[PDB]
RNA sequence: UACCGACCGCAGCAGGACUCCGGGGUCAGCAGCCUCUAGCGCGGGAGCGAACGCGGCUCAGGGAAGUCGGCAAGCCGGCUCCGUAACCUCGGGAAAAGGAGUGGCUCUGACGGCCGGGUCAGAACUGGAACGGACGCGGGGAUCCCGACUGUUUACUAG
RNA sequence: GCAUGAAUGGACCAACGAGGAUCCCACUGUCCCGAGCCGCGCCUCCGCGAGCCUCCAGCCUCGGGAACGGGCGAGGGCCGG
RNA sequence: CGCCCGGGGAGACCACCCGGCGCGGCGCUCCUGUACGGCGCAGAGCCCUGCGAUCGCCUGAGGGACGCGCCUGCAGAGCGC
């Protein structure tokens, strides 16, 4: 007979599995499309979250209660050291989708990269390009193949790297991710603008704006085995049962007399491959300059490091990216950054005001350390 | 920010987004700096006694 | 395995066997010890002893006590019992 | 006339199985908690610190909206003083209901005997507005039905 | 008054009850709506080491059929452990 | 077209992600709330050349750390395939 109340079922099933992700870390599955005559530009970047923290702004949104006054909102940091392209490579559109036509390599590669090759660099002997860069001493090979992909080619992608040694992560290898080239007028514009910046750093200034909205990529907290309470979120059993009550009571009924996959069961939950979309960008700054947090409300100089240094991440040494809400993961996880594909219309302009800079190790109440060592008469 | 507050139980700076304030029934406003500021109040513990306050250091000469 | 000469000792002695202690470094002559008058021998060469009772001090219960007679810890909340169970009526006014 | 709860339950079985001797502290107490004497480490260990179970603890705001049903849990509780209704077989009801106090230290008085002993009462000072600080230890009230009351019963589903 | 009623006892009743029932105060994870934690089991290892059950076997949908098939007819899927 | 081994941001076992690990210190930060001892015309009082609960000063002190930054110590790249 049917069910005497309605009531929708629990949970998304446009997310199944729930299975630990078996790619290495986030992956861009899909780039932003590609506009003929817009000016040429790169698509994404790849960091690492940092921490969270506070700003205060200033509102005009006409229309809402907030139209003219302040709001307290947070923020996420994520630490982006400058990336080193390394190689080309491009695809030709074909009745069986999208096929590669050749990838072209630098002449020479960084030490990271070369780590990325091996599992153990001290052990391993070292082999890897060995025969291809004595070839490509010249440039000549390297044009011919450019021509080959110029002839060939629909889309064009560079390979870039990161360089851990400027993060206070444990990792010495690098990670290589694919960024493609969107605008120009034909594809030997892209070509040659993907040619010209070979074997060079490119800086996260040069990719995002303060204002637009991205999408993250990235891979959620794990938290192994889990049951149907706390993994699909269902209701618990009364005090009288027999046991125990953290379960689902009935789990199909007599006929089908199978169990069907739109039914709640124990299982992994966290360490997920997601997407957040939509996020505004609030600042694109380095922690090189001593003024990189202060406002026109503020006196002593204050970086973003906070007091105390950032919880379970090392201090940043460099360029960083600050953006409105939260992003799937925990710290120091890589995160991929990509332009956004369905951006939301209606956002005010970002206007900071101040932002915090106390110790989130305990409940911090000083801004500097200065300020510090004056109140406790030190 | 210049506009900060201070707390009603133990008189420090208190940051913008950072506690809880209370509105008593004689229209009075009080503010804390944290949770455990404002256990010490709700349990009428002296603030003259408590070594790490402004009161109590006021009270001592250490604090002019 | 020593547990014959523990009891011999014990009863040679007059108290428990867990007050029967032995000297770890001449372990074989107790071991050729079996009868009690060999136990008696080695008990008279100090091979064998027994440990004081341990008695538990009493020091804070004098101290307590000569308080209470100055008049401390007598107070309502120290005193659970009622009065006539602290003291009888009738032997109030027997006495009187 | 040794020795044993080594006895009975198919067993070296968390069951059953009569009696004697009975220290110290806290206390009304042979209660609960710690302990001298005496006895003794019992169907084996290591790692890890998922779900879920068994036995426990805490929880913002609300306070029975949960459920056949306040089931379960929680509240109360020692002692001293104050104050206690309707009804009644005049004996009760009654700890009715409901209030306040309680630590430590330094003192004062009262009660015997031709030196001892504890108890009861009062005061100053002083601790995060704290004191039956663990433990032990009633939730209460207004009504209807049945049986007067203490007692007995289906060993193993009905008290 | 389907079909009450007088020692097959009628009516009433203070005290009493691990008796059946309704309501009020206080109290609270019973609940809104769940979260965090402790010990033991579970789990992995060394040692030890059973019972129940068992035509044969062990993926589905429809048909017909002792009128609700694992096997039969027609289709759809599936390395093995 | 390698593992064993160690550590996690990963985890029932496995796997996954990373590796010249880590132990032990020093500094920063922040949790508690002002250490023991000494010294006081402090201290209600007293059987008073002494006893006394408490209080002040040295003392936002002492104790602690699973976060961050360094190394002045000790160490850390070895068997099956
Ligand atoms: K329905
Ligand atoms: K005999
Ligand atoms: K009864
Ligand atoms: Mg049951
Ligand atoms: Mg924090
Ligand atoms: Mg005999
Ligand atoms: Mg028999
Ligand atoms: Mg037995
Ligand atoms: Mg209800
Ligand atoms: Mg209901
Ligand atoms: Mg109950
Ligand atoms: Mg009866
Ligand atoms: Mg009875
Ligand atoms: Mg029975
Ligand atoms: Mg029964
Ligand atoms: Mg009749
Ligand atoms: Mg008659
Ligand atoms: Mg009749
Ligand atoms: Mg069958
Ligand atoms: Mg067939
Ligand atoms: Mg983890
Ligand atoms: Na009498
Ligand atoms: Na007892
Ligand atoms: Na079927
Ligand atoms: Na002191």
């Amino acid at each position: 007979s049917h069910r005497k109340f309605s009531c929708c079922r629990k949970g998304n099933l446009g997310y199944l599995p729930r299975k630990r992700c078996t790619r290495g870390r986030g992956r861009c599955k899909t780039f932003p499309p590609d506009v003929q005559g817009a000016p040429i530009h790169l698509t994404a970047f790849l960091g690492y979250k940092a921490g969270c923290t506070h700003v205060m702004r200033f509102i005009d949104h006409r229309g809402s209660n907030l139209h003219n006054r302040q709001a307290i909102d947070q923020a996420t940091i994520i630490d982006a050291p400058p990336m080193i392209c390394t190689a080309i490579i491009g695809y030709a559109k074909t009745p069986k989708g999208l096929r590669a036509v050749t990838t072209v390599w630098a002449a020479h590669i960084a030490e990271p990269a070369m780590r990325r090759f091996y599992r153990n660099y001290f052990h391993a002997e070292k082999t890897a390009f060995s025969t291809y860069m004595k070839k490509a001493a010249d440039g000549t090979y390297i044009k011919e193949q450019l021509g080959r992909l110029k002839q060939h080619a629909d889309v064009i992608r560079i390979v870039a790297h990161t360089q851990p040694a400027l993060t206070p992560l444990k990792q010495k290898k690098a990670d290589i991710m694919e960024i493609q080239v969107n605008g120009g007028a034909s594809v030997a514009e892209k070509v040659d603008y993907a040619y010209a910046l070979m074997e060079k750093p490119i800086s996260i200034k040069d990719v995002f704006s303060v204002g637009a909205q991205i999408d993250t990529i990235s891979i959620t907290r794990g938290r192994g085995f889990e049951g149907v309470v706390t993994r699909w979120g269902v209701t618990r059993l009364p005090r009288k049962t027999r046991r125990g009550n953290r379960k689902v009571a009935c789990i199909g009924a007599w006929h089908p007399a199978n169990v069907q996959y739109t039914v709640a069961r124990a299982g992994q939950m966290g360490y997920f491959h997601r997407t957040d979309t939509n996020k505004q960008v609030f600042m694109i700054d380095t922690a090189e300059n001593p003024r990189c947090c202060t406002t026109e409300f503020d006196l002593t100089d204050k970086s973003i490091n906070p007091v105390g240094g950032f919880v379970n991440y090392g201090r940043v040494q460099g360029d960083f990216i600050m953006i409105k809400g939260t992003c799937p993961g925990p710290k120091r996880r890589p995160v991929v950054m990509r332009n956004a594909l369905l951006p939301h219309r209606n956002c005010p302009p970002v206007q900071l005001q101040w932002i915090s800079t106390a110790s989130k190790f305990g409940h911090g109440i000083f801004e500097t350390v200065e300020e510090r060592r004056q109140f406790y008469a030190k | 920010m210049v506009t900060t507050n201070q707390c009603s139980y133990s008189g420090r700076k208190i940051l913008p987004g950072y506690g809880k304030r209370m509105s008593r029934h004689d229209k009075v406003l009080l503010i804390f700096l944290n949770r455990k500021a404002s256990v010490h109040y709700l349990n009428k513990w002296n603030p003259r006694k408590i070594r790490w306050t402004l009161a109590s250091r006021r009270a001592r000469g250490k604090e002019v | 395995n020593l547990r014959l000469q523990k009891r011999l000792a014990a009863d040679v002695l007059k108290c428990g066997k867990r007050r029967v202690r032995f000297n770890p470094a001449h372990e074989k002559y107790i071991e050729q010890a079996s009868s009690r008058e060999a136990i008696r021998s080695l008990i008279e060469s100090k091979i064998i002893a027994k440990l004081d009772i341990k008695g538990s001090s009493r020091g804070r219960i004098r101290a307590r006590h000569a308080a209470k007679r100055l008049g401390r810890h007598s107070g309502h909340g120290k005193r659970r019992g009622t009065r006539e169970a602290r003291m009888p009526s009738k032997t109030l006014w027997i006495q009187r």
